[PDB]
């Protein structure tokens, strides 16, 4: 519901940016853990995930090549890296996990982590 | 793929009125009530409301209610207030290219 | 209420899909003969106070084909009913229009009681009528079903003097079905006017069965137009419910330069003909 | 020539008339039936939830156009065992209808998935026909069908009172009389609940993982077709003598245009003589005019 993620950062064009999502604060009964993209003006964009106590990421079609997933040595704190960072790429990052088992509603989030791209 | 469609863009009406949000996906077998509603505050991340058909998560206010099936599918908000002034998303797991609608953004007066 | 009258040039169709341009065609086919005479059924219950029972839809053998065509404003006649016997032993059509769809069904039905009228019958204070529907009792095991897009559409006509006349003609051989179709502007003076227009194609359904029983399901609700008088024999009145049968006979059509036809001729009226 | 059509060696003066004179053609363009709408197999390839084996869905697909080239990247199979017509040529095959089916079972009884099988699976949960045609698909979902704890979610019916028809579910809820004890309901000694659960686990190796099938059933009857193949081969051409292959002419001219104004229904034209001069473009609704060579 009240997930801890990273605070907001800003980086130079090109660069990669760290983000991080608390999640060891409760117990979960899934094996997923997902990330979701917010535009500043515009609608969500689903984005992808990566299997929680697997590591195995789950790309999307447009978030591929660039979008780094990956996991924890404990496998409970899921990060996103992203890099090759352009103008338009700016956005704000969430992190969700889901409730049940086989059950692929996002029922806890993140707080949220804004990057900037600028000078 | 599916591209998933919520019609309309934008609604501003005055508080205390429902408003209905039409979600439609472009789904011909149908989703069988697999649909979840998220409300995005600006900043903060979305928050679901509605798992399922009409059935809301634990914490959740009855004045977030949806239903539909298949294809067809309204939410109906009771008694908006200032704090219910963000962007719902609807989203549909059936198959997986896991993707959500386009947003309506909903202000208030 | 009967009464009889002539069907000059009437019932006329395209034979085949096909297109030809400045040709004269002879074909032979089911069809409904130059001169005869279609008999008129009308419908006469109004009022809520005062009325007298209705029995106004005769049922009509239906006997190898039938040309059907009335004159109302957008919804008055709606739906028609096939079959053999009408009841639960036997296998009856359901051909239903609605708002904005058209539901046609076989199945096992078993009874098919009124339509459900409030018998205010008053339309000239108060004219909201609709949401009539449970004509049927029940169904049984049946999974045919053609929800489409409603065949009749009301045509608007402005300053009075334009109605449209309604043709359909019904055809069930080789256990097919078919649906002729065409809407005929200029209604002004003549119940029947004289000219030349031709129907076309719209439906084909595969049903079957022994189909010798034709209903039809007028909505009474709040109905309008209703003279009546004792004719009977053969003289004139006015039902807006036309009646003719096709007989298999062979024509000669005179297509234009344009594909469409213009003139036609019955093979075996006239020996002139 | 002269000399060959008159079988002589010497000819006198004269005009005569030897063989005809005639264009050959060049080229080919083919056509597909004025069928667009495409079939959604992504709901029964790609589903999130799955019911038992018992509870399998007897569906029914038609009225579009089957893509059976696009369904080879939404599943990892490898299998696709066919049995009465060819894997290669499913694609130019008009069916009337299509039968889909998905279900859940064990990896052990896979290869029972068969004509002519008997036993655990091919006796108490699915049967098929002995002159069956069509083609079979698996894959393994051993990674989202199962669970280390465990996973109940699937249920399997193993006595019944006897082997179940074929194309048929029996959804039968009671207790089996397995003993003289009158087996009223509940449980108890000699009265055994045939609902198993599964225990799908990743400690299973290859024939207890939980895998995943799925069957098409065609039959080839006499009726009218629904669904067919695409493929589009040869875009068009405008003025050259080139052959045909199109929705019922098949013929061989040099179609350019034709700018009358056809009637909208009408696709065949004809003539005094009865030959065809017209032709209904699938995709323009562009009528063409037949002229020989």
């Amino acid at each position: 519901v009240q997930l801890a993620q990273s605070g907001s950062e800003l980086r130079k064009p090109g660069a990669s940016v760290k983000v991080s999502c608390d999640t060891s604060g409760h117990s979960f009964t899934s094996n997923a853990i997902h990330w979701v993209r917010q535009a500043p003006g515009q609608g969500l964009e689903w984005m992808g995930w990566i299997n929680t106590d697997t590591g195995t990421p789950t790309y999307a079609q447009g978030f591929t090549g660039r979008f780094v997933f990956s996991l924890d040595t404990s496998a409970r704190t899921a990060y996103l890296q992203i890099s090759s960072l352009k103008a338009d790429d700016t956005a704000v990052f969430y992190c969700a996990r889901e409730r049940d088992y086989s059950d692929y509603f996002f029922d806890y989030w993140g707080q949220g982590t804004l990057v900037t791209v600028s000078s | 793929e599916v591209v998933m469609t919520q019609s309309p863009a934008s609604l501003s009406v005055s508080p205390g009125e429902r408003a209905t949000l039409s979600c439609r996906a472009r789904a011909s077998l149908g989703i069988s009530t697999d649909l979840a509603w998220y409300q995005q505050r600006p900043g903060q991340a979305p928050r679901l409301l509605i798992y399922g058909a009409s059935t809301r998560a634990t914490g959740i206010p009855a004045r977030f209610s949806g239903s539909g099936s298949g294809t067809e599918f309204t939410l109906t908000i009771s008694s908006l207030q200032s704090e219910d002034s963000a962007v719902y998303y609807c989203q549909q797991y059936s198959n997986w290219p896991l993707t959500f609608g386009g947003g309506t953004k909903v202000e208030i007066k | 209420t009967q009464s009889y009258t002539n069907s000059f040039t009437r019932g006329v169709y395209y034979p085949d899909k096909v297109f030809r341009s400045s040709v004269l065609h002879s074909t032979q086919d089911l069809f409904l003969p130059f001169f005869s005479n279609v008999t008129w059924f009308h419908a006469i219950h109004v009022s809520g106070t005062n009325g007298t029972k209705r029995f106004d839809n005769p049922v009509l053998p239906f006997n190898d084909g039938v040309y059907f065509a009335s004159t109302e404003k957008s919804n008055i006649i709606r739906g028609w009913i096939f079959g053999t016997t009408l009841d639960s032993k036997t296998q009856s059509l359901l051909i239903v229009n609605n708002a904005t769809n058209v539901v046609i069904k076989v199945c096992e039905f078993q009874f098919c009681n009124d339509p459900f009228l409030d018998v205010y019958y008053h339309k000239n204070n108060k004219s909201w009528m609709e949401s009539e529907f449970r004509v049927y009792s029940s169904a049984n095991n049946c999974t045919f079903e053609y929800v489409s897009q409603p065949f009749l559409m009301d045509l608007e006509g402005k300053q009075g003097n334009f109605k449209n006349l309604r043709e359909f003609v019904f055809k069930n051989i080789d256990g097919y079905f078919k649906i002729y179709s065409k809407h005929t502007p200029i209604n002004l003076g003549r119940d029947l006017p004289q000219g030349f227009s031709a129907l076309e194609p719209l439906v084909d359904l595969p049903i079957g069965i022994n189909i010798t029983r034709f209903q039809t399901l007028l909505a009474l609700h709040r109905s309008y137009l209703t003279p009546g008088d004792s004719s009977s024999g053969w003289t004139a009145g006015a039902a807006a419910y036309y009646v003719g049968y096709l007989q298999p006979r062979t024509f000669l059509l005179k297509y234009n330069e344009n594909g469409t036809i213009t003139d036609a001729v019955d093979c075996a009226l006239d020996p002139l003909s | 020539e002269t000399k060959c059509t008159l079988k002589s060696f010497t000819v006198e003066k004269g005009i005569y008339q030897t063989s005809n004179f005639r264009v050959q053609p060049t080229e080919s363009i083919v056509r597909f039936p004025n069928i667009t709408n495409l079939c959604p197999f992504d709901e029964v390839f790609n589903a999130t939830r799955f019911a038992s084996v018992y509870a399998w869905n007897r569906k029914r697909i038609s009225n579009c156009v089957a893509d059976y080239s696009v369904l080879y990247n939404f599943a990892p199979f490898f299998a696709f065992k066919c049995y009465g017509v060819s894997p290669t040529k499913l694609n130019d095959l008009c069916f009337t209808n299509v039968y889909a089916d998905s279900f859940v079972i064990r990896g052990n009884e896979v290869s029972q998935i068969a004509p002519g099988q008997t036993g655990n699976i091919a006796d108490y949960n699915y049967k098929l026909p002995d002159d069956f045609t069509g083609c079979v698909i698996a894959w393994n979902s051993n990674k989202l069908d199962s669970k280390v704890g465990g996973n109940y979610n699937y249920l399997y019916r193993l006595f019944r009172k006897s082997n179940l028809k074929p194309f048929e579910r029996d959804i039968s809820t009671e207790i089996y009389q397995a003993g003289n004890k009158p087996c009223n309901g509940v449980a108890g000694f000699n009265c055994y609940f045939p609902l198993r659960s599964y225990g799908f686990r990743p400690t299973y190796g290859v024939g207890h993982q939980p895998y995943r099938v799925v069957v098409l059933s065609f039959e080839l009857l006499h009726a009218p077709a629904t669904v067919c193949g695409p493929k589009k081969s040869t875009n068009l051409v405008k003025n050259k003598c080139v052959n045909f292959n199109f929705n019922g002419l098949t013929g061989t001219g040099v179609l350019t245009e034709s700018n009358k104004k056809f009637l909208p229904f009408q696709q065949f034209g004809r003539d005094i003589a009865d030959t065809t001069d017209a032709v209904r473009d699938p995709q323009t609704l562009e009528i063409l005019d037949i002229t020989p060579c």
